[PDB]
DNA sequence: ATTGCATAAGACAACA
DNA sequence: AATGTTGTCTTATGCAAT
DNA sequence: ATTGCATAAGACAACA
DNA sequence: AATGTTGTCTTATGCAAT
């Protein structure tokens, strides 16, 4: 998976997730160390480098 | 349709403690709609057609009985407001109330096939009624009774699924607007439209379009 | 001379116009040294993908609850809206147990029908056991949104705003600032209920009602071009509902029908 | 027929569109029936006058504080930024104190010169008394925004945004990922003062510190066409200072200096 | 030319404990002073000195000094010359690489002195206040005279002036002639304000009509 | 003054209040009861009835 | 404020108003009588004289 | 992912990238031999063929 | 005329 | 008491070449 | 042509 | 698990009349 940055609640953009299935405006994404999925909105995501 | 309705209170003491019952019913297409009532009140009698109204629309006539909440000053400002025209009738008369015969017995038939069909005899639970009156209500406005070759809502709203658009008028390079096409789609500044005959669809500035007749 | 601009962006970060002008350098060395550092450009591309919609009437619902503080003290609502046809259903409860909307839904099947599927957040009481039982029983679709954007629903949250502001509007019409008795909220609801659903709404030239009970849905629509995924307009689909904000294409070959915004169609030729 | 109109919307509250659609009406009638209701429309005009602005340089002054985790352990900075110029001077404290807002002037007095005033937000030692009476002793103003909005001050506060972009380049492409080294706080806070300051942002062709010392201002302004408030656009006035964002206009007899909304400003003949 | 040498050395100044090294910058076209101080004298402290000397300033050309331990060093060496400026020894103390350097000193430490009895401080002033004292001090050394001529190192070093005019611009006419001698005032959206250069009179012309002069 | 509507930091449209001085961008606003004196933005305001 | 003339449902441009506080989609008027303000949409009102 | 042809500051397109990643204003494509994801802005992909 | 380009116009975000 | 700002990005457009 | 109008197009908000 | 929406409003445009 390839490294994005998602939001959270408090409005930051957290660095430490890859995106596994790509929906039409959702995603679902693994974390590097915590190593678990969370689905997320399209539009909630931005990657790095 | 929307033309004459009916109604009567009727009692079952299944639905305690509200067990007043309200019903009303068209002619042309033979709806019906029910609400529940702790008790009888020219309020409660407000609450009724209200419903009744949202769901089926505005009718141009209503005929009832001479009951002691059909007859107060409130309804009859009301009905006035609405501009609905009322129109009394003997406590049981067949010249006016006719078609709420076969409503009380279709009604009270499928409140007792369902109330026994969920495992209650004689009480339904406070919070069970009203499942059991949407569900009699679907039941019998949705799906044909007897003979019926449509249900009530066919004859009431004649559901068919067109696939065109209305008729418009197309200005044609002369700079007069020739009838008989159809719009298909509103995109921007465009609108896809067809000629009724030849069946081809042409994208035409939005400037160029207005409906016909 | 752009080893001096390189070592500038470096030790730097200079935009690439004050690099154009400080060391007599133009528009293209300057873009492609400014896009060399990678710390300059991380942001800038955020995926928009934003369509919920179903095709014909009774197929796609959406339900969510309302809390309304003239309503008391049976303040909760329950709103269901038909996404194809944009009626509205509306129930007035107390508590959000799994009862009410058990209650809620079969009015609403009672004076719309029976559709395929209901969309709504993960409330407490609508991924009930109880709940997901009967809805089986009935035999209807359910499907969550992602657990914690009620933005998903929009449609619903769109209708419950608009309900709240036309009851509001009644109500202190109706002279009560602050609530309403108890006597009059089933009309407040009914009146609510008559105008919107049966009075067109906006500038749309039908009315919702009509809408669904008459449902237009185009059986081949016409040549648009797309933007495909690939960033670029592509040619040879057909549009099948292209709503103001955002629309549905089919393919003339697999016949594929997606939702994609309005931006990324455009007529043909 | 507008007596059925205006029950309708009476009793229902029906938009202007459904009534005309609805009774055989137009345009007027379905008008001046819809706002007869004073129910109909509630909110629809919020006034946004948004201008904070200086003339000429060294007159107005904005600051404001910063907490930047990557400076720790004195995180704290103090950003101070001349509105004439967009200069900007940062200077580095571990704690909010008031000591601390009477090193950081000076240290900007000593590099910009002496302004006039200081806008800021009502901090805790930006009001307290030995930060007033030491002002006073320097002797330029001090006017604080509405006490509670911290956005009457927003160019400290973009400019503040700016800063802390750069300094995060600055340090993340230098390999400090988390934080710094106390050794290279210093070099970093002088290399983010020079590369703003001493280079464009942007797209404008004047740098922000030969902005500073060597402005440019108008004697007297060009015709435009003035958005007075009295409904539409007036002639006769002559506009100063025009940025992208919001200008500043001039009249020909009374001859006022006023901060105008730029959508209130239009070319004359 | 302004901004074409510098010059550079330390000082001492046991008023200021326990920070009592002190780094003092002069340019020799303004006799602009730029001061920076730091406990110890290594490399990492003074070539933040030259780093924030450089950012009040500007990016000087050449850069004269001692050849002090840290001033020719490596870390320093190649600092200077990724930044690009050409370094230059000599003699500790030669009058031609610290020509300016020492009045610089010297009227520094009168002036720190002069306020430190301003404020009644005698023997050390405590750590609060040092940073303030150096920025009044660098405030009436530049933008003040202590000289005798009409021009303060500021008015030397940046040319303050007061402009009038934007820059000129090529206006094209509707016959479709690019045309100089005209210049912009005012940069409005769609229609920008341009002055002839003669008659001092404006216009409102398309934003496209114009072009840059030269 | 006339009477005005006010938001406040939890988003809501109050009633009860009054303009005292309409500056160019502010304005103080004045309780209806309470009959005390506030200044607020001028884009946080809108009108009564 | 100025004095203004307001439109009326009736077709009068009565007079005796005074704007206070002026928006960008109405006014807020006040009588110079009676004292009493309203506001009234900024295509309901016309300046005296 | 289909084959696209990506870009390097050398001079060239290279092949041997398939686009597991799309987004507006760039692409993550991935290498068949390297099998390492990258984002590359969207001016620098071509399809392959 | 077609494509491409150089520029201009407009949109977005976030600062305790 | 005392008011949003603007760098960055994106799309649209006219010209210049082809 | 100048004014007004009829229309279209675009923009804001808020919903636990 | 599974994605913003659109009524209301403001601004702009063009035609038809004057
Ligand atoms: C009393 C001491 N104090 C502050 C209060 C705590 N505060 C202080 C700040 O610096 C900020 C600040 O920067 N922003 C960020 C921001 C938000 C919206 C905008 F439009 C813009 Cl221009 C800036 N917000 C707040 C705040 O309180 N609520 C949003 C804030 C501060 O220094
Ligand atoms: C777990 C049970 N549950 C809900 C969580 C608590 N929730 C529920 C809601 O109905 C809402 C809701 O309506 N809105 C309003 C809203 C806000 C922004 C938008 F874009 C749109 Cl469309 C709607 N927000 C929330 C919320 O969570 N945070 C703002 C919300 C709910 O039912
Ligand atoms: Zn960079
Ligand atoms: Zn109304």
């Amino acid at each position: 998976g390839p490294p994005v940055k998602i939001r959270i609640e408090t409005g930051e953009w957290e660095k430490g997730w890859n995106v596994l299935v790509w929906g039409r405006g959702y995603a679902a994404v693994k974390n590097r160390d915590t190593d678990k999925v969370i689905w997320v909105p399209s539009r909630k995501v931005k990657p790095d480098i | 349709p929307l033309q004459i309705w009916q109604t009567d209170f009727t009692l079952e003491p299944r639905m305690a403690p509200r067990s007043w019952l309200a019903v009303t019913v068209d002619t042309a297409s033979s709806a019906i709609v029910v609400t529940q009532h702790g008790r009888v009140t020219s309020v409660a009698v407000q609450h009724h057609w209200a419903t009744a109204i949202a769901v089926l629309g505005r009718p141009k006539a209503i005929k009832t009985d001479n009951g002691s909440c059909f007859t107060s000053k409130s309804t009859r400002e009301w009905l006035a407001r609405w501009g609905i025209a009322h129109t009394t009738g003997i406590p049981g008369n067949s010249q006016g109330q006719a078609m709420v015969e076969r409503a009380n017995r279709l009604l009270k038939d499928k409140i007792r096939v369902l109330a026994e069909g969920d495992g209650f005899m004689k009480r339904i639970p406070t919070s069970k009624q009203g499942e059991l009156l949407a569900k009699a209500m679907y039941a019998l406005n949705h799906f044909e009774r007897g003979e019926n070759t449509k249900t009530p809502i066919q004859k009431h709203w004649r559901p068919t699924v067109l696939t065109e658009g209305p008729p418009v008028k197309i200005r044609i390079e002369t700079g007069e607007w020739e009838k008989g096409w159809n719009v298909l789609v509103w995109g921007r500044g465009y609108a896809a439209v067809k000629n009724r005959d030849t069946d081809k669809v042409i994208w035409v500035p939005s400037r160029k379009v207005k409906p016909d007749i | 001379p752009l080893r001096e601009a390189k070592d500038l962006h470096t030790a730097l970060h200079i935009g690439p116009r004050a690099l154009s002008k400080a060391c007599n350098i133009s528009m293209q060395q300057a873009r492609e040294v400014v896009q060399t550092c990678p710390h300059c450009n991380s942001a800038p591309a955020l995926e928009a993908g934003v369509n919920p919609r179903g095709l014909g009437p009774l197929q796609i619902w959406q339900t969510d609850f309302t809390l309304e503080p003239r309503m008391a003290p049976r303040s909760w609502l329950a709103v269901t809206v038909d996404t194809a046809s944009s009626a509205i259903v509306v129930t007035q409860h107390g508590r959000v147990t799994s009862v009410a909307v058990q209650h809620h839904w079969a009015t609403a099947i009672a004076v719309l029908g029976r559709p395929k599927a209901i969309k709504t957040d993960n409330g407490s009481c609508f991924t009930s056991k109880s709940t997901r039982e009967w809805l089986a029983r009935w035999g209807i679709a359910h499907t969550t949104g992602i657990p914690g954007n009620s933005q998903g629903q929009a449609m619903v949250e769109r209708a419950n705003r608009l309900l709240k502001d036309k009851i509001r509007v009644l109500a202190e019409g109706d002279g009560f600032m602050k609530r309403i008795p108890t006597s009059k909220q089933g009309e407040l609801l009914a009146k609510a209920m008559y105008a919107l659903n049966h009075f067109e709404r906006g500038e749309n030239t039908k009315t919702p009602i009509q809408k669904h009970w008459r449902p237009t849905v185009l059986t081949e629509g016409p040549p648009v071009k797309i933007r495909i995924e690939t960033g670029e307009w592509e040619k040879g689909w057909n549009v099948l509902v292209w709503g103001r904000g955002y629309a549905a294409v089919k393919n003339r070959d697999t016949d594929k029908v997606i939702w994609v915004p309005s931006r990324k169609v455009k007529p043909d030729i």
